[PDB]
């Protein structure tokens, strides 16, 4: 059966939402990252990666 | 149309992509 908002209720009974955003952070191909930028693949160095 | 039959060492797969 259906709910039904309505403007004049009173606080708690407004309309509220959820979302979950599940992820997998294990060692696996990466299809999504973030916005930072990929910089020069130095090699043969001590280097931080 | 049924039989049944052994599979000796089959059913094997990568568990993680590692």
């Amino acid at each position: 059966q259906s709910y039904g908002f309505r403007p004049t209720y009173g606080v708690g009974h407004q309309p509220y939402r959820v979302v979950v955003l599940s992820f997998e952070l294990l060692h696996a191909p990466a299809t999504v990252c973030g916005p930072k930028k990929s910089t020069n693949l130095v090699k043969n160095k001590c280097v931080n990666f | 149309t049924q039989s049944y039959t052994n599979s000796f060492t089959r059913g094997v797969y990568y568990p993680d992509k590692v």
